[PDB]
């Protein structure tokens, strides 16, 4: 079932050519012939990718977005019994007494 | 993955055949025909090819496999498929 | 079928072992059942009656279809495997280098010097390769896809360029 | 301030004073102080510089005032010169009414976010006002089609006025 | 509000700078992957500050910074909702993406287009954050289809592979079918409520909300790969393992569940939708887990696990527990991304082998990959006090103490047992027993990038669930009183699955050969749904396209009944007119006929 | 190319069938045209309706991705049978049996879901009770109208 | 072993086909000529594929015939008869008439509700 003598010879000849082609694909030492600390690198990254953008965004939000109505809408703060209101000084009454069942 | 070499492929092809109980490890050589010299049949040759596939982790199609009749032929077939040139 | 009877039996044997391996998984268990499966092939190894031998093959194939693993193991780089054709996107034909800009070629002076020898070698051999195929081909064209070897020294096997220079299986 | 608090009303703010019940330092307190130091101050000075240049070049722009002209009801049939002016006026009012509905919608959405989980009960005035204005806008302009005009609007009103008259007659 | 709003935007602006530097050729092409990895690490830090503010006081706000387009009474602005769901998901997604990107730096090292790969991973994340923070339906739709296209380009990363192109197109097909419902929901909301903004939809609170919510359920079905539109997620395994980690833990497949969570104000009042989603999730969680029991590709098992876990989240939606479903989204992200990364570690060491039948004996050979794999498996199966226990366990106890379909509850419990079984399969076959891989051993898990990326997700899979549950505010009334047997149902069915799974695994060692059962084939071949439907639907539609649409109509009948018939009639008439004898006698004889009929028939002389 | 080498009308004689088969690089035996129903096939060879996935992976094709050889007649529906589209390869489970099992599972699941919707599972617990006339004001009830009171007692 | 019930989309494995086995010298002669035809075309392709001086495309008559068959050649071989007309009538006219009644009926029903005031359009002001 093996190769015929004619086939084996052709496989032999292609093989020498292929292995030579593959050998020629290797790069010479001079090729390619090109034409002519962590803290610091993380410090420069934070400066250019956080501080400068957040400067731009804060300036954008403070003097352009927030000068228009309803551009930034906050859920109003939760008020709990006993809280004191900073704006007025109003004191919210405590809840009525519990049955204190435990 | 570590690269293959012609010497490396040959070593493992022979290595596998030395662990087959139907071959004589001393009488084995790269040029031993599996039937004419080693006196195996074709059912045995299918198993040898099956073991080579398991050894190198790739499949030899039956059309190609039935022609690999000595260890050197297997070494050549594997080298051609894997672009091994040394 | 152009496959002889022997080819069909040997192909069935291999395919049956691989599907048996998928069922068994464990190597010791596979070895036990592969030997019993081999014993069955050895049982009818000497059947000299072609009619019975063909009949044995039919039933064997019928049994394999019933018992085949629905999800057999496939070598990753085999047709249907998880890495089949994974690297075709990286294989670039060598004729793409003729279009490189000179500044691109200047980066690899040694590689493109060698490449020219191969292209020179391809032109010189072509005429003899066409001639060899003309003289060896019977009137009415070829009957098989087999190709001849070179018959002399300095001749290259006809139609070799695209086999010799084909992309590496792991190009990039 | 910047807009009119009447057109875009915001209920008075009520912020609870901090009541720390833990000895641990609050991360938000110090990050806030860092934000004011590192972001707010430099951004504030840069703006004050720009606001100085603008004050040296003060100039004005105006909101156009459109005199009222006779509407399509006063136009003779096929009198294009009077129809044109009434038609253009009606178109201007159509755009303005669209932005009125946008203002009322903006109030409605601002209220829904502001009130949180209580929005269902605390945005009843906004919902009611929105419901009424959408009814008025629908009556004026809905179903006129792409080729709407003051004439089609008038014909739609007359049809509505006729229906209201007949029901009133049934009463 | 100044710090809160400023910081939540730099997070998004930060992620786009590597995209901007890339497409503007101002970067440093040397180590772009590390640049992209570094940007994601810093964005996680900046996104923690707004999250802490929400954790503290529940601060939430909406930012409408840019007015894009007004369509009469519909104003469309670029809006970002920084609420409960956005403030928790963003740091979790960035944390997991931080590990995946570091893992990809080692996994994709040899890829020649690694720079493009990291660019696509960054776009994949950017479109997810647009989806998560979108405050109106149009802006949400941008993220909705962005992740779909990014998914298409990453699944089909190895574009020379026909199977990867089929999977990539299949993902678009199934997700576009889902997108019909999304468009339907937009059309209904615009028509009936005159808005796409989430604020106005909830304030108006429609009562007849069956149609819009069915559209949203259909959209979730495609994106989250629920039954009917499910096959594409396992097929999406074609892509590189880092894609699978990010595709399954964050980004795409979770968007479907997230969409339904965002609309819980509507669904909580529509019982009809709850019944449909509960059944939809229950069949999904059961069917996909049933398919995982027999899968041999390690990535397809984990892929089917995700579908099963997504089905569980869809069940949670169906029982009116939107916040538990969200919690499961967050906890699931940790250990599922780790599991995919652990499988990538194994696949890499075994020269691209993905079949568990060809692994084994890796428990000691790969010690750190093994520890992560066991922790990930135990987290997935709800082991007490691992990250997966704080979401999954609460869901089950809420499921069996609710007014629910009895079948969906029973399906959900059985699938929970199946989760232990297929988890046992991966450990038993990948890690235990004797090695079954090739002889040239190259096992090596000693790269620090691999170790660190998994190490961070391992800590998350142990404590992230505990940390989150203790920090999120309570928005429901958790059900804590129940019979002892309802309390421990999740734990016991898991243990029973482990015991049974172990017995089944041990039987593979016995020297017995059995013919497969119809049930075994059904599980292995995925219920024949891909086999039948991916041959029948393509065949019928494609055959009709050629036979009837093109040939019968456009190349024949539309030609015949007009241009071909008209031109033939003219050709015939031309021949009648011009075929004459040129005989004086005949022409003048016809003049006599013309004159006679002129007077007799038409009375032209009167 | 030239008209003699282009597709033509339905072949009407054994000799016209011979020239057609020659034109399409086929054996006069293997060449069989589509039935002459007037649908416009002409003499184009009818080929075995098989997916390209079914062709031998290991043979050296001129177009390996399409698994085609330069010059062989292409199936009328070649673009529908490329490896990305319709696959007709044999299945380990018969077609009809696959349909019965998938349909049966799906049909059974749907029936059981209805049964579970008629017989819902719930705990032995009374309705949850809320204050202030069942939170009448909170849910959006009219402030002006006086709601029907809802009274809850201890037990 | 239940036998193989092949279908259109689930073909028959060659291993289970009787035609593959029970070969005759007549069939073997057929396989011989098929392979000969294949090799004649392979040779003609390879001679142009391997030509050093060929830059361009190797025009394939099989591909030109395929594209020409599935467009330009259809009408000359068309016949208006019962099959073509019944199919043309069903799939060309039929879908239009179907969709007409679906939309016309739906629009008519909605129009009536709007006149009687029975269709809710409280916030519908975008169209
Ligand atoms: C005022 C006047 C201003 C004029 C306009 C200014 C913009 C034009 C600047 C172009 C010049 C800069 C330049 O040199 O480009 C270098 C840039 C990178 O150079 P390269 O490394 O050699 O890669 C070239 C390959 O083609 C690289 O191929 P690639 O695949 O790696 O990437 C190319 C990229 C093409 O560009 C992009 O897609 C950018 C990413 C999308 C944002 O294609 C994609 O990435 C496909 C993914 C599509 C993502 C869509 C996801 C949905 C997001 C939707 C949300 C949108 C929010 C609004 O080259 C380009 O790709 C040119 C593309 C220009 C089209 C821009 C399309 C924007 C969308
Ligand atoms: C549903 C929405 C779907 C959206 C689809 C479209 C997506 C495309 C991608 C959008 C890109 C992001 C755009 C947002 C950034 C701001 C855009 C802008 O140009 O701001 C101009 C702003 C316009 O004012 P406004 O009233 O909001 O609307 C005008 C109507 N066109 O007026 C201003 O605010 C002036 C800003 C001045 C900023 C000063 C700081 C600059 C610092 C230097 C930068 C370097
Ligand atoms: C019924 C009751 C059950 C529930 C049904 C719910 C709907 C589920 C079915 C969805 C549509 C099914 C078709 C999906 C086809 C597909 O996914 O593409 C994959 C297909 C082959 O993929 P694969 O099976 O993985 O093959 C591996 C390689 N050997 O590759 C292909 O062949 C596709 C590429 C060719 C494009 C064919 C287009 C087919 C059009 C039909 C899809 C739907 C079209 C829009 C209408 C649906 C919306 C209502
Ligand atoms: C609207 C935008 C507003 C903000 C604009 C700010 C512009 C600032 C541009 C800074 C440089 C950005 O572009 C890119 O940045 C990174 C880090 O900084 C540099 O990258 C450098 O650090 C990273 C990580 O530390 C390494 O992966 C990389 O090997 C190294 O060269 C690139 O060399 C530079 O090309
Ligand atoms: C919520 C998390 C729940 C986690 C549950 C974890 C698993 C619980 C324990 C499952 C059963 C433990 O395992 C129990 O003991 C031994 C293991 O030594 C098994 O014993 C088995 O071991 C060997 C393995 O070589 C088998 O070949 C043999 O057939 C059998 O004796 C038992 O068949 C099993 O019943
Ligand atoms: C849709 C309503 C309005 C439609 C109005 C259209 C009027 C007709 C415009 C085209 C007239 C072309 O007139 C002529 O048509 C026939 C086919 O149709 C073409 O002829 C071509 O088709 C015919 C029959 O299919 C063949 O016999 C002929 O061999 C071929 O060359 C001519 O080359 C063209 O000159
Ligand atoms: C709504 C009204 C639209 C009016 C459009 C204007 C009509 C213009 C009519 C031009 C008619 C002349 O066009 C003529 O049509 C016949 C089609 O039968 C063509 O004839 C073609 O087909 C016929 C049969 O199919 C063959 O016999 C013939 O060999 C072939 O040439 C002529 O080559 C062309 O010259
Ligand atoms: C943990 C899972 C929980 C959910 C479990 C859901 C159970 C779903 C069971 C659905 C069964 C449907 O599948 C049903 O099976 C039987 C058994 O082959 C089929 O039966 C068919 O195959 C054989 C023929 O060789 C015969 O039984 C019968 O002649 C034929 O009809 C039915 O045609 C099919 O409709
Ligand atoms: C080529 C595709 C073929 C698909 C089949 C298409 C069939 C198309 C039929 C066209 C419409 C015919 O039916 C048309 O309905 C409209 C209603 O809107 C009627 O319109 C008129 O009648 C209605 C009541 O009937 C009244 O309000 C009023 O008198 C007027 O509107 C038209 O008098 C009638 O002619």
């Amino acid at each position: 079932s093996g190769y015929t003598p004619e086939e084996k010879l052709r496989l032999q000849q292609l093989r020498e050519l292929r292995r030579r082609w593959l050998k020629d694909q290797e790069l010479s030492p001079r090729e390619p012939v090109l034409p002519p600390y962590k803290t610091y690198r993380h410090s420069i990254f934070a400066f250019t990718h956080v501080l400068i953008p957040v400067w731009i965004i804060h300036y954008y939000l403070k003097y352009h977005v927030t000068t228009k109505p309803y551009t930034i809408v906050e859920k109003k703060p939760r008020i709990f019994p006993g809280d004191t209101i900073l704006e007025t000084g109003e004191v919210i009454p405590p809840m009525k007494e519990f049955p204190d069942q435990h | 993955a570590p690269p293959l070499t012609l010497e490396g492929i040959k070593d493992r092809v022979l290595y596998v055949l030395k662990l087959y109980d139907k071959i004589d490890p001393e009488k084995l050589s790269v040029n031993s025909h599996f039937m004419k010299d080693l006196g195996l049949d074709s059912l045995d040759q299918v198993e040898i090819i099956m073991a080579m596939e398991d050894e190198f982790g790739f499949e030899i199609p039956d059309i190609d496999a039935e022609k690999l009749m000595c260890p050197q032929e297997i070494v050549d077939y594997i080298a051609d498929k894997k672009d091994v040139y040394e | 079928a152009y496959l002889t009877h022997q080819q069909k039996v040997l192909r069935l044997y291999k395919r049956a072992l691989r599907h048996l391996e998928s069922w068994c998984i464990h190597r010791d268990k596979y070895r036990y059942f592969a030997c019993l499966l081999r014993a069955r092939f050895d049982e009818h190894k000497n059947e000299k009656d072609m009619v019975k031998a063909t009949q044995l093959l039919r039933e064997a194939e019928e049994e394999f279809w019933h018992g085949q693993h629905p999800q057999p193991y496939i070598f990753p780089e085999s047709p249907g495997g998880t890495s089949y054709e994974r690297y075709e996107c990286y294989k670039v034909p060598e004729w793409c280098l003729d279009d490189w800009h000179p500044s691109e070629k200047a980066m690899y002076p040694d590689y493109f010097a060698k490449r020219e020898q191969w292209k020179k070698l391809r032109r010189e051999s072509w005429e003899r390769e066409v001639k060899q195929l003309q003289e060896e081909t019977p009137v009415g064209g070829p009957r098989t896809e087999a190709l001849p070897p070179a018959r002399k020294q300095g001749d290259l096997p006809p139609l070799w360029w695209h086999i010799v220079t084909r992309p590496r299986e792991r190009p990039m | 301030d910047s807009w009119d608090k009447d057109v875009y009303p915001e209920p008075p703010r009520r912020t609870p004073a901090p009541s720390p019940q833990t000895s641990l330092p609050n991360p938000i307190t110090y990050l806030t102080k860092a934000f004011d130091l590192l972001v707010d101050r430099p951004v504030t000075l840069v703006r004050e510089f720009i606001e100085r240049q603008h004050a040296k070049n003060k100039y004005y722009y105006y909101h156009r005032e459109f005199r009222r002209v006779p509407d399509i009801t006063e136009c003779q049939e096929k009198d294009v010169l009077c129809m044109f002016e009434a038609e253009m006026q009606w178109r201007r009012d159509y755009k303005v009414d669209q932005e009125i509905v946008n203002i009322i919608q903006e109030r409605l959405k601002a209220c829904q976010q502001r009130e949180g989980e209580s929005h269902r009960q605390n945005c009843a005035k906004e919902l009611e006002q929105f419901t009424q204005v959408v009814k008025a806008y629908q009556d004026r302009y809905h179903d006129l089609g792409a080729h709407y005009s003051a004439r089609k609007c008038l014909a739609k009103q007359k049809q509505r006025m006729l229906a209201e008259r007949k029901a009133a007659k049934e009463a | 509000m100044n710090m809160f709003s400023s910081l939540s935007l730099v997070t998004l602006l930060l992620l786009t700078m590597p995209i901007m530097m890339m497409s503007f050729n101002t970067y440093k092409p040397s180590n772009y992957p590390l640049y992209v990895k570094t940007a994601i690490s810093y964005a996680f830090i900046t996104s923690m500050i707004p999250t802490m503010m929400f954790i503290h006081s529940g601060q939430e706000l909406i930012i409408s910074n840019w007015h894009w387009l007004t369509i009469q009474t519909l104003k469309l602005s670029l809006s970002f909702k920084m609420d409960y769901f956005s403030m928790m998901f963003i740091p979790v997604a960035l944390f997991v993406t931080w590990s995946i990107m570091e893992f990809s730096m080692w996994y994709m090292y040899s890829d020649p287009n690694i720079n493009k790969f990291f660019k696509y991973l960054l776009l994949f994340l950017i479109t997810m954050l647009i989806l998560v923070t979108a405050n109106n339906l149009f802006q949400l739709f941008i993220g909705w289809e962005g992740v779909g296209i990014m998914s298409f380009l990453l699944i089909g990363w190895w574009y020379g592979r026909a199977d990867a192109n089929t999977a990539a197109l299949q993902a678009i097909l199934y997700n576009r079918i889902g997108d019909i419902g999304f468009i339907l929901a937009m059309a209904w909301f615009l028509t009936n409520l005159n808005t796409w903004d989430l604020q106005q939809i909830f304030m108006l609170n429609p009562s007849d909300s069956n149609m819009p919510l069915i559209g949203l359920a259909l959209a979730a079905t495609g994106k989250s790969a629920q039954f009917g539109l499910h096959p594409w997620l396992p097929s999406a395994m074609e892509g590189p393992t880092p894609v699978s980690a990010l595709l399954h833990s964050s980004t795409m497949v979770v968007a479907g569940i997230f969409l339904l969570i965002r609309f819980y104000p509507l669904t909580e009042n529509n019982k009809y939708i709850q019944s449909i989603t509960l059944c939809l999730g229950a069949i999904t969680t059961l069917f996909t887990a049933m398919c995982a029991l027999t899968q041999n590709d390690i990535k397809k098992i984990i892929a089917f696990s995700t579908s099963s876990q997504l089905g569980l989240m869809m069940v949670t939606i169906g029982i009116n527990q939107p916040y538990l479903a969200f919690l499961h989204i967050c906890t699931h992200a940790f250990f599922k991304a780790m599991l995919f990364m652990c499988s990538g570690s194994i696949i890499h060491s075994l020269n691209d082998e993905q079949d568990i039948r060809k692994m084994g004996g890796l428990f000691k050979a790969m010690p750190f990959t093994t520890t992560a794999l066991i922790v990930g498996s135990l987290a997935l199966t709800g082991m007490p006090f691992l990250t997966g226990f704080y979401s999954k366990d609460l869901i089950i106890e809420a499921a069996n103490t609710s007014y629910t379909n009895a079948w969906a509850l029973l399906m959900t419990l059985i699938a929970t047992s199946f989760t232990a079984i297929y988890s046992t399969r991966i450990i038993f076959f990948a890690l235990l027993g004797q090695p079954r891989f090739p002889t040239l051993v190259n096992i090596n898990e000693n790269n620090p990038l691999l170790i660190n990326s998994i190490k961070r997700l391992l800590i998350g899979s142990l404590f992230a669930g505990y940390i989150i549950s203790n920090n999120i505010p309570p928005t429901t009334i958790p059900q804590m009183t129940m019979p002892y047997y309802l309390k421990t149902t999740a734990l016991i069915v898991t243990i029973l699955g482990f015991i049974l799974a172990l017995e089944i695994s041990n039987m593979t060692k016995n020297l017995k050969y059995h013919y497969p059962s119809n049930a075994f084939k059904f599980s292995t071949l995925l219920g024949y749904f891909p086999t039948i439907m991916h041959r029948l639907a393509p065949y019928m539609n494609l055959s009709m396209s050629q036979k009837s649409a093109s040939s019968l109509l456009d190349l024949i009948w539309l030609e015949a009944i007009l241009p071909k018939t008209i031109s033939l009639a003219q050709m015939k008439a031309s021949t009648l007119v011009t075929n004459q004898k040129g005989l004086i006698k005949l022409y003048f004889l016809s003049f006599l006929i013309t004159i006679l009929i002129s007077m007799i028939l038409f009375n032209f002389h009167e | 190319i030239t008209k003699d080498m282009l597709p033509g009308p339905y072949p009407k004689t054994p000799e016209e069938r011979a020239a057609a088969a020659k034109k399409y690089n086929m054996r006069v035996e293997d060449y069989e045209p589509y039935p002459d129903d007037g649908t416009g096939y002409g003499d184009y060879p009818k080929l075995p309706d098989r997916s390209q996935q079914e062709r031998d992976p290991w043979y050296d094709w001129d177009h390996p991705d399409l698994r085609l050889n330069w010059g062989e007649p292409m199936h009328w529906d070649l673009d529908m049978y490329i490896r990305n589209r319709v696959d007709t390869s044999p299945t380990p489970v018969n077609w009809n049996l696959m349909c019965k099992h998938l349909f049966g599972f799906v049909a059974f699941m749907l029936f059981m879901f209805w049964v579970g919707e008629t017989y819902p599972a719930y705990q032995p617990v009374g309705p949850k009770q809320y204050p202030y006339n069942n939170l009448y004001l909170e849910r959006g009830g009219d402030p002006n109208k006086e709601p029907e009171p809802v009274v809850h007692y201890e037990i | 072993f239940p036998k193989y019930e092949a279908s259109r989309l689930s073909s028959l494995p060659t291993t289970l086909d009787p035609a593959e086995y029970d070969i005759s010298s007549e069939t073997r002669k057929a396989q011989a000529e098929r392979l000969a035809i294949r090799s004649r075309l392979k040779r003609e392709y390879q001679l142009q594929y391997y030509d050093p001086s060929r830059r361009g495309v190797i025009e394939d008559p099989a591909l030109v015939r395929w594209t020409y068959a599935r467009s330009a050649n259809i009408y000359p071989n068309f016949r208006p008869n019962t099959k073509t007309s019944l199919l043309g009538a069903l799939f060309g006219i039929g879908p239009l008439v179907f969709w007409y009644y679906v939309f016309k009926t739906d629009r008519d029903r909605k129009e009536k509700l709007i006149q009687e005031g029975k269709l809710d359009r409280t916030f519908n002001i975008s169209y």
